């Protein structure tokens, strides 16, 4: 069982390395990223 | 830093 | 200063992400510093009325 609780803490650290492996830096400076696809529009509120 | 938000992404990367 | 829970925006601002809209656009802004003086400001003109 993957098991996550209601800490925000924990829930926020899980938020950042989602964003950083989903939105990497090196592809925002290099214009690479698609704001408008579905999995990245799905990141605003996930683990809130 | 702090954590991005969608809609800004597009505001960013549109410049 | 203090913030309200962001699950609030969470449920109803973004509720639906297939759309955008002039809030949606707004509640990603971060304020600079002269922007937290004018709340200053504002805030100072509310302690005082008229």
């Amino acid at each position: 069982k993957i098991v996550v609780t209601d800490d925000a803490k924990k829930r926020y650290k899980i938020r950042l390395q989602r964003f950083r492996t989903h939105v990497p830096k090196i592809k925002v400076l290099k214009k690479l990223i698609d704001p408008n696809r579905m999995t990245v529009r799905n990141l605003e509120n996930q683990f809130v | 830093g702090p954590l991005l938000s969608v809609f800004a992404l597009q505001e960013i990367m549109q410049k | 200063y203090i913030a309200p829970n962001p699950r609030i925006s969470s449920i109803t601002l973004t509720q639906r992400i297939t759309t955008t809209g002039p809030f949606a656009i707004l509640t990603g802004s971060t304020p600079t510093a002269q922007q937290l003086n004018d709340v200053r400001k504002i805030y100072l003109a509310l302690m005082f009325p008229g």
